[PDB]
RNA sequence: CCGGACAAU
DNA sequence: GGGTTATGCGTTGAATTGTCCGG
DNA sequence: TTCAACGCATAACCC
């Protein structure tokens, strides 16, 4: 049992490890990002309510008039997601924001004279999600790519090597608030440690602790230990600590219980641990010079004699030692200095810097921020408040604030936005720790050191900036206006913010122009994420490390799609399993296990994690419920292959799908074939264009149904179930009324799309699959889109190969196609182009529409109407005027066609202002526009009226009924009748009432259906009108073609040969195409020939089927046959028995067989090669495969036999067009006969730079003075030749060159004077 | 250029100079109401940097700017760099007189002629065709003769077509490697629409043959042809001025044509009955009876011209293969045969006609040489090439090898957890027995990939030379690396970890079975690394390379001979093993500085300044004289340049 | 006329 | 007081194609 | 608003 279009056509699908899951849906980056965008959120969570926390408060000065906001909701826009497309306008729906205002008189802080209530002002609109989830900005929508960037905060790095020629080991402290200024820190080579800002000059760091209301004491207090010496009489006594002999070598007699220890020139071993730790007597006979081996505190008052002993952190003498003994001061603290315990380091920055004190701390930040002012309180701590303690200027998100938590190893989740000194403090401590004995750095390319960025924050960021922009102006228009009698709308108004919001979508590093030409090609650039972008990664600066990935990303990107040329790696994506996290941050699914039994529970687990858990494997033999029988399970921690035990597992990875989300997913046996040399065909299906035929695959891998419903090229039953009528515009659906309301249950709607042009010239049909009758089910697809068949996908098509070059044709990588296909014309498309013709009213004589256009032929008023425009269906060749146009003066500055794109006139746009007269043409072009619409509506009507009498008649029938009330009554009046009064009743008055109302709904989109399309568009001023057709060119199979297919087959065509020179077999069966088995080694491409055989399988189950039913054998053979060729494989996870259902199930999809039986083989749980051997003796197949040739040109066989088959290939978009080109002479350049850049519209074309002197190398000497003088500079050297030519001669005298001389003189007005001699 | 509207928009140089006047308006005009000392002292720095801004920014503080947050184009920005006119203007400029079309293999051109199409040969020779209309007289005015070519009824071609033969073009290559990308192919006028090249020519410049760029030139004047008959042109320049070896390298598929051709076998048909015929044979060959690898002889005739190219009138009959007599039919004049009698596999066929165009002449070798492709081509279409599944054979001693393997592991990291040895020197050890564990499969499966196919013998089985489909152009040279075949059957060996050594855990099996995800990302994570610095070397080469083209290009040769007879010291530099070049390659058509003595007897060898092309380095390879003095570059006495003796020969020429 | 972005060898 | 070395900043970074928009 | 490689240049700095 399956769904109606799978029992219609179902997949045979291989497989040994069964999956527990489906695959979501992988459009949850634009959808899910732009809804929390626009949402009642409150407190922002990165959303409008983010924006309006900042723009809340609006405390006014002199006054304190109160701005609150309250609530904002966007309506319906002006116009439609389907039409605004189509005029060309800017797509906005009205952000009204409900504000409150409360104007409070002046010097009072309370009091109001009267409130006045802003309903929706209006600051604007912002952009919607049409139909797919893209922005729509200037007629063709853009798709804003996601940008990779670092995480905001801190960083440790180690950035070791270059150290300005020492190679001292340093690290650096990087630091990244949200959005404010960036306070980056590192080391210097000698041994020192500062503070930066913003990757700018260095700022002392021991004098701004001291400057933040700090003192010296709390700086030198708790950087070091405390020992606490005695003054006596003698030789001043001291009290030690462990602690400090540690490290520190006690090279001083140290006695315990009446014996020393440890005294001169010994280290401390651990026996001498044990001689001291068991004894640690304080009392000890210390000498005097032991002492000034000590470096001290702070500053100590001799109790004796008042005499400043010593200042702070200066090494003690014995002269010093003598000068405070002779005191019982017995209270001396110093510090503990040390090479490999403590950091030496703020030990000589305290000296590095100028001075530390309150006032000259502060001089030095003044100076760096506003030289030429006075220093001032005020002025320096406004720095404070702005750089490291703000709300507008500095401030950081949840996220930062929580980053450092866990980076510093804290408790804490939710704090503020700001910086703390206890951060900052403990940032300068492991900091320093991480040199000495401790430590770690953390690495930028670790997916947990990078945040993802998309267009539900860049646009939140933009409106907030939008904000606060204009939250002062209320400020200071309020400080001296009015005493609210005022209505706030006039100061707060909608022209720079809507600008700007709607410009900074449009014009950005991210906002890429969408390339619409695969719906694969669409939901690769939706999924697309970039580096490039405002605060990210650079193209030209890379280095070796940023190209190069963390490789903790299994299962969480995909590998296999990369960019090729300028940018390698840099172009990211999403895993089908995994996901983004709010944070950024990427997590995988894992399915969790126990020591001992396996549960189908699935956690979401990420490289953190990871680092230290041990994750099992996929694979692994598993039996009921879940045991490893296997005990020595390799398992992974560090990537590494791990092979550890098994009671220790508690997850493996969920399935192998998780690493690879869309690249190349589609192509079975990507272990065969590297991706390295695999990629140049798993990247060109971004650019592939649809064909007009596309044939089902043979062989895939299974996962084509769940992509092909998740682009939006599909017509999918969102509601489904009973299908009653399909049309060629409207598939007329309904389910019963049980499953919709009594209230308007309505019919299903299902429009059917047309051929368009969006972005690639790429016409885009679907055609209703399903048939009259059949019904359906919620999520079924009904209409099939480009590239799909029968709710399946096919972008590609079928055709059999061989493996002989010819005559050695195929030298590198050319191809050899016979005449099968240019006869045929299947494999080409459709392209619709444009070309613009602008009525602009030029001086002296405007640009006029009229037919009486000068210097035309007499097929011209047969194509042309009265008024210049071509007829609908009339061709055109090269050089006529689809408009004719013409400026007085008179000459035809109409457009032409060029040579070589003529095509055929399909559409013809006409754009024009409300107030220019429109010629009879046009005025009927909308005339008929707004006919169609009446009858297109009244079907809709009368169906749907036809639909409601069903569902009241089927109640009416449910309960009372009346003979005469049943067929002769009106069938309006269904709501009297003898039914007694209870909930049948009411229900059908809601029912009758509801049919009613629905009657003359339609009445008012009817009505808006004509006061926006009889008005005029708007495009700009000073143009009379823009008019614009629709041309499409329809080209074939000539020289110049390009084969490119799934398995990365690119060459180019060389000739057409014969279908007679083409080879024959056996039985003479045309081969499609022949490869060229030559660049195996250069190109490691084998995984097809195995491959190849399933479409010998394929054929020839289909042709055993055509001819088994040809003739039509009972049922007890129908049944048989069709039983035996869908019963298959060793162990399947799929189980299909078409016999078992009844018999109509079996013809009618047996009919689905003609030509092959469809395989779903993945690259791991799928179908191996021994499948393949039993499937070909499933028929009459050998066990080889192996199939001998025939000779076309002599008829012999030349040595060997050759393996035949089917694969699925696909088509590219350039083929000749993008390269071909054509042009002898002509117009140039202005300031010179220069030709124009560039093949497209006019110009010169390309050559290279070892020509350029291989030429001047050869002694021809002329070379020289043909190429850049008589060619681009010699104005009437051109003149000459065109002059001389043309009369048979075929010599030019070079002239002068005009490009070296030119120079000259705009140096000449610098003094520069020139002579001409010849010796 | 103007805007959308009636104003019109302003240029770089202009923007700022609009300010600075606007501003320095008011500052003059503040001058008249006695300003004070600041606003003149603040007026001049204004001008100060208008006037810098013009000429150059971006040395002091942060440029100004005036369109954007980028700097603004200053006057010395198209002048110099990259996007200047020097590099503008004459180095990859908008060049004109070209069409562009798809190239095509298309061997049929070979030297001469070429592929142009009719429609790219008619739309580019505009102004000849109103040159020889006029000649008899279907035009008489320009304006009416403009209008009967843009229809092209039935003599526009035709008239256009004999204007071909007197006025050959020149066709280049824009992806060129080489120095000679310059051939003289004479125009022609036929049906299609692509372009065809020679395919030795087309892999000759080293490029992908996926939509290319072609670029066409045509002299300008009649003298440009009267000298353009010896320099232009490949005819004369074969020789590759890089290396000895001539342009003309062999095809990969001719090369197995001979090299399965040269093949010998004991026993198969067509064996031990022997013709009296090279024809009669070559018939039996194609008719189903002869093989390619068999022994038959016939009466071949054979000529030398060690005589005054006197034909030497002899004949042979050796025991030669089918195909040999073949090739030696085609020898126009005569070579000895015993030139034509080996393997044939790259540097044979190469020496070949490198000592072909000294035996026989170059003009008739150029011909001869032409016409491998051509008759290669015949090989090609009876046999071409094909890959399968069968070729593949996993070595019987792998399993046990890789079973074996690992055992050493765990009885060393026992010893290591037990404390007898230590993770330091372990680790070392690890990564160094695995280095080489892959050569013993290696090396296992030489005798399971390239020992098969065997023949019988008189009714016994003999074992000769394989017969694998993928050893043939193995073996041959055609196709197929060392480091390419270990990737099919072999291991491909330890790459280098994330971290930056080899890996501690090689590859287990090939690409032929099932793989794990974890250590396919392996290999690929260490694959990508040489298609990343392929982006970066290649511009790092090109930045060299323009550092050393522009500055040894100024030089003038103005003397014949230096009137110096000295030079350097020749004698073929050895340290280690075997010394690699000779002196050859070392001094090879030179004028001698003075007479080289005899080592032995005191014998003069070269008497005077002479040259050392082929007999007089014979002479010295032969009598063993390592006291070689010839005139050398640095030591020259020639203002301005080096004379002809100092450098004597050059390649290519 | 100058850039951004994607894609191609 | 001659010579060595710490430290700031001068220059540059492949062949241009193809096509889209934006001032 | 993160370069790397190469190299002449002042201003200090070592006994
Ligand atoms: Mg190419
Ligand atoms: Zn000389």
């Amino acid at each position: 049992v399956y769904s109606y279009t799978e029992k219609k056509r179902i997949r045979k699908d291989f497989g040994k490890r069964p999956q527990v899951l489906d695959v979501p849906y992988l459009l949850s980056i634009q959808l899910d990002s732009f809804q929390k965008f626009i949402e009642q959120d409150p407190e922002g969570q990165y959303g409008l309510e983010a924006a309006f926390r900042s723009v809340f408060p609006i405390q006014s000065y002199s006054g304190n008039s109160e701005l609150q906001y309250v609530s904002y909701r966007l309506g319906e826009p002006v116009f439609d997601v389907q039409e605004c497309q189509i005029r060309g306008v800017t797509y906005s729906a009205p952000l009204r924001v409900k504000l409150r205002l409360v104007i409070y008189e002046r010097e009072a802080p309370e009091g109001t004279v009267k409130d006045i209530k802003e309903q929706e002002v209006y600051m604007g609109e912002i952009p919607l999600m049409t139909d797919n989830g893209t922005f729509v900005i200037n007629g063709t929508e853009r798709v804003i790519v996601s940008q990779l960037h670092r995480s905001p905060g801190v960083f440790f790095d180690s950035d070791k090597g270059k150290t300005h020629s020492s190679g001292k080991v340093l690290y650096n402290a990087r630091i990244i608030p949200y959005r404010g200024s960036w306070l980056d820190f590192e080391f210097d080579p000698k041994d020192n440690l500062f503070v930066r800002i913003d990757r700018r000059r260095k700022l002392p760091a021991t004098i701004i602790l001291r400057a933040l209301n700090y003192t010296t004491e709390q700086i030198l207090d708790l950087f070091f230990e405390k020992v606490i010496f005695e003054i006596r009489d003698n030789k001043l006594q001291m009290e030690l600590v462990p602690e400090r002999l540690r490290g520190e070598t006690a090279s001083f007699d140290i006695e315990a219980n009446g014996k020393v220890y440890v005294e001169k020139g010994r280290r401390i071993t651990a026996r001498h641990i044990r001689q001291l730790e068991k004894d640690d007597v304080k009392l000890i006979e210390v000498p005097v010079e032991y002492i000034a081996g000590k470096v001290v505190a702070k500053d100590y008052i001799d109790e004796s004699t008042g005499e400043l002993i010593c200042a702070a952190n200066m090494e003690l003498s014995l002269d010093l030692l003598a000068k405070l003994s002779q005191s019982g001061h017995k209270r001396i603290e110093t510090l503990f200095t040390n090479d490999l315990d403590h950091g030496p380091y703020i030990s000589e920055t305290l000296r590095v810097d100028p001075t530390n004190d309150r006032l000259s701390a502060l001089v030095e930040i003044y100076r760096m921020m506003r030289p030429g002012e006075p220093p001032t309180r005020e002025a320096a701590e406004s720095l404070f408040e702005n750089l490291f303690f703000s709300e507008d200027r500095y401030d950081l998100s949840a996220v930062g604030r929580m980053k450092f938590n866990r980076s510093l190893l804290r408790e804490e989740i939710e704090g503020s936005g700001i910086l703390s000194k206890d951060d900052i403090i403990d940032v300068m401590k492991k900091l320093i720790d991480i040199r000495n004995g401790k430590g770690e750095v953390d690495d930028i390319d670790h997916l947990g050191n990078r945040r993802i960025r998309s267009v539900g924050e860049m646009a939140e960021n933009q409106f907030r900036v939008g904000l606060v922009r204009v939250e002062r102006a209320v400020k200071e228009r309020l400080s001296l206006g009015d005493l609210d009698t005022l209505m706030p709308q006039d100061m707060i108004n909608a022209k720079p913010i809507s600008a700007a919001v709607k410009e900074f979508f449009g014009s950005s590093q991210l906002s890429q122009f969408m390339d619409q030409n695969n719906p694969l090609s669409e939901i690769t650039h939706k999924r697309r994420i970039s580096a490039l972008g405002p605060g990210g990664l650079t193209r030209e600066r890379a280095g070796f490390e940023v190209r190069d990935v963390h490789p903790t990303h299994y299962g969480r990107v995909c590998p296999i799609e990369t960019p090729e040329g300028p940018n390698i790696g840099l172009i990211n994506s999403l895993s089908v399993y995994a996901q983004t996290n709010e944070y950024g941050f990427l997590e995988t699914p894992y399915r969790k296990v126990t020591d001992g039994v396996v549960t189908d529970e699935i956690h979401y687990l990420s490289a953190i994690e990871e680092g230290n858990y041990v994750i099992a494997q996929a694979n692994s033999n598993l039996d009921e419920e879940g045991h490893f029988v296997e005990d020595l399970v390799t398992c992974r921690s560090k990537g590494e292959s791990s092979l550890f035990s098994r009671d220790q597992v508690d997850y493996m990875d969920v399935s192998t799908q998780q690493v690879v989300s869309v690249g190349a997913s589609l192509i079975p046996f990507l272990e065969h074939d590297d991706a390295n040399r695999a990629l140049m065909g798993a990247n060109m299906q971004r650019q592939a264009v649809p064909t007009l035929r596309a044939d089902k695959p043979l062989v895939g891998t299974g996962m084509e149904r769940a992509v092909a419903v998740d682009s939006g090229v599909t017509a999918v039953a969102k509601r489904g179930g009973v299908v009653q009528y399909v049309d060629a515009s409207r598939i007329v659906i309904k389910v019963n009324e049980d499953e919709m309301y009594p209230g308007e249950a309505g019919i299903d709607i299902y429009n059917l799309t047309k051929y368009t042009r969006s972005n690639q010239n790429t016409c885009i049909n679907q055609m209703p699959c399903v048939s009259l009758g059949e019904p359906v089910e919620r999520g079924d697809v009904l209409a099939d889109g480009p590239s799909t068949d029968l709710g399946e996908l096919a972008l590609g098509q079928n055709m059999r190969v061989a493996f002989m070059p010819w005559n050695g044709y195929n030298f590198e990588d050319s191809i050899l196609v016979s005449e099968r296909v240019v006869q045929e014309d299947r494999f080409t498309t459709i392209h619709i182009q444009e070309l613009a013709c602008v009525s602009r009213d030029t001086k002296l004589g405007p640009e006029e529409i009229t037919a009486d256009i000068p210097n035309v032929g007499e097929a011209a008023l047969s194509k042309l109407d009265e008024s210049g425009i071509v007829y609908i269906g009339a061709e055109v060749t090269g050089g006529d005027i689809l408009v004719g146009k013409v400026t007085p003066k008179v000459k035809d500055s109409s457009l032409r066609v060029p040579n070589g794109v003529s095509g055929t006139v399909i559409d013809v746009q006409v754009f024009t202002r409300d107030g220019v007269e429109k010629d009879k043409r046009a005025l009927e072009i909308e005339e008929m526009q707004l006919k169609q619409a009446k009858k297109d509506l009244s079907e809709e009507l009368q169906i749907l009226e036809a639909g409601l009498f069903s569902r009241i008649r089927a109640v009416l029938v449910a309960g009372g009924v009346e003979a005469e009330k049943l067929d002769k009554l009106p069938r309006d009046r269904w709501l009297e009748l003898g039914l007694t009064d209870e909930e049948k009743q009411n229900q059908l008055e809601q029912l009758a009432e509801q049919y009613d109302e629905l009657k003359h709904e339609f009445e008012k989109k009817l009505e808006a259906k004509r006061r926006k399309i009889t008005q005029g568009d708007d495009l700009a001023p000073g143009v009379l009108k823009i008019v614009k057709v629709y041309l499409a060119v329809k080209r074939r199979i000539q020289p110049g073609d390009k084969m490119a297919g799934r398995h990365g087959n690119k060459g180019v065509i060389s000739k057409i040969n014969p279908i007679e020179d083409m080879p024959y077999d056996e039985n003479g069966t045309p081969v499609d195409i022949v490869l060229n088995p030559l660049g195996v080694p250069s190109r490691m491409n084998i995984g097809q020939i195995l491959e190849t055989h399933l479409g010998m399988a394929a054929k020839g189950i289909g042709d055993k089927i055509n001819a088994m039913l040809k003739q039509q054998q009972e049922v007890a053979k129908l049944r048989e046959f069709i039983q035996r060729a869908y019963d298959l494989g060793a162990d399947v996870r799929q189980k299909v028995d078409l016999s078992t259902f009844s018999d109509e199930e079996v013809m009618r999809l047996a009919e689905n067989l003609r030509k092959g039986m469809p395989i779903a083989t993945p690259v791991f749980d799928g179908a191996k090669e021994a499948e393949i051997k039993e499937l070909l003796k499933l028929g009459d197949l050998p066990t080889s495969g192996q199939i001998r040739l025939y000779d076309g040109r002599t008829g012999e066989q030349f040595e060997r036999p050759v393996t035949v088959g089917y694969m699925y290939m696909l088509k590219l978009n350039h083929l000749v067009d993008d390269k071909m080109h054509a042009r002898s002479t002509g117009s140039y350049s202005l300031v010179t006969q220069q030709p124009l850049g560039g093949k497209a519209q006019f110009g010169g074309q390309r050559f290279g730079e070892m020509e350029v002197w291989a030429l001047e190398a050869y002694g021809a000497a002329y070379t020289l003075q043909e190429m850049l003088t008589v060619k681009s500079d010699d104005v009437n050297g051109r003149t000459k030749m065109y002059k001389n030519i043309v009369d048979g001669n075929h010599q030019m005298e070079p002239g002068m060159p005009e490009s070296f001389n030119v120079l000259l003189k705009e140096i000449r007005s610098l003094g520069i004077n020139i002579e001409l001699e010849d010796e | 250029v103007p805007l959308d509207g009636g104003r019109f928009a302003t240029s770089d140089l202009n923007d700022l100079y609009r300010r600075v006047i606007n501003r320095n308006n008011r500052l003059k005009r503040l001058l008249d109401l006695a300003a004070p000392d600041i606003i003149v002292r603040n007026e001049k720095r204004m001008l100060q940097e208008a006037v810098d801004a013009l000429l150059d920014n971006g040395r002091r503080g942060r440029a100004i700017t005036g369109s954007n947050k980028r700097p603004l184009k200053s006057l010395a920005d198209m002048i110099k760099g990259k996007q200047g006119r020097f590099r503008q203007n004459l180095l990859g400029k908008r060049v004109d007189y070209s069409g562009r079309s798809v190239i095509t293999v298309g061997p049929y051109l070979r030297l001469h002629q070429c592929g142009l199409p009719k429609k790219m040969a008619l739309e580019l020779f505009k102004p000849f065709i109103y040159g020889k209309l006029e000649l008899r007289g279907l035009a008489t005015t320009i304006k009416a003769a403009k209008k009967m070519v843009e229809r092209e009824e039935a003599v526009v071609w035709d008239i256009l077509d004999e204007v071909i033969r007197e006025h050959p073009v020149l066709l280049n290559r824009a992806p060129t490697l080489h120095r000679l990308g310059i051939q003289a192919f004479e125009p022609v006028l036929i049906e299609g629409k692509a372009i065809q090249l020679h395919p030795l020519v087309c892999a000759a410049y080293n490029a992908d043959f996926d939509g290319d760029q072609m670029a066409v030139h045509v002299p300008l004047t009649l003298e440009a042809q009267l000298e353009a008959r010896a320099l232009m042109m490949s005819t004369n320049n074969i020789l590759s001025p890089a290396n000895g070896e001539p342009i003309i390298v062999p095809s990969q598929d001719v090369v197995l044509g001979l090299y399965y051709m040269t093949r010998d076998c004991v026993n198969a048909k067509g064996e031990g009955m022997v013709l009296t015929g090279p024809k009669e044979a070559e018939r039996l060959y194609r008719s189903g009876l002869a093989s390619l690898h068999a022994r038959v002889k016939v009466r071949i005739t054979e000529y030398e011209k060690d005589a005054n190219g006197e034909l030497v009138a002899k004949t042979s009959l050796k025991d030669t293969t089918v195909g040999r007599a073949i090739l030696w039919m085609i020898v126009p004049k005569g070579l000895p045969y015993s030139i034509v009698n080996q393997a044939l596999g790259k540097k044979a066929i190469s020496k070949m006609l490198n000592t072909c165009y000294r035996i026989l002449g170059l003009k008739p070798t150029v011909i001869f040489a032409d016409q491998i492709m051509y008759t290669g081509f015949a090989y090609a279409a009876r046999s071409g090439a094909s890959v399968g599944i069968d070729d593949m054979v996993i070595p019987e001693k792998k399993h046990e090898i890789i079973s074996e393997a690992e055992a050493e592991v765990a009885e060393i990291q026992e010893q290591f957890q037990s404390g007898l040895v230590t993770a330091g020197e372990r680790y070392n050890k690890v990564i160094d027995i695995w280095a080489a564990a892959n050569d013993r499969v290696s090396k296992a499966m030489m005798d399971n990939l390239q020992t098969e196919t065997v023949i019988n013998r008189d009714g016994q089985e003999e074992k000769q030379v394989s017969f694998n489909s993928i050893y043939m152009m193995a073996d041959s040279g055609a196709r197929g690396s060392a480091a390419q075949i270990r990737q099919l059957a072999g291991m491909r060996g330890l790459m280098a970890k994330p971290d930056g050594s080899i890996i501690e855990t090689p590859i287990t099996a090939n690409f032929r079975e099932g793989l794990n995800v974890l250590q396919y990302f392996i290999s690929t994570h260490g694959a990508r690394k040489g298609l990343a610095d392929t982006a970066l070397k290649t511009a790092n080469s090109g930045y060299l390379t323009r550092r050393l083209v522009d500055v040894a290009q100024d030089l003038v040769v103005t003397e014949d001979d230096c009137g110096t007879h000295e030079g350097i010291m020749m004698t073929p530099v050895i340290e280690g093993g075997d010394v690699k070049e000779p002196l050859r390659d070392r001094v090879l058509g030179r004028v001698t500085a003075e007479d080289v003595l005899k080592p032995g007897t005191a014998d003069i060898l070269v008497p005077r300044n002479t040259l050392l092309h082929e007999q007089w380095c014979d002479l010295l390879e032969e009598n063993s004289v390592d006291a070689v003095k010839v005139r050398s570059v640095v030591s020259c006495d020639t203002d301005f340049g080096v004379c002809a003796h100092c450098y004597g020969r050059d390649l290519a020429r």
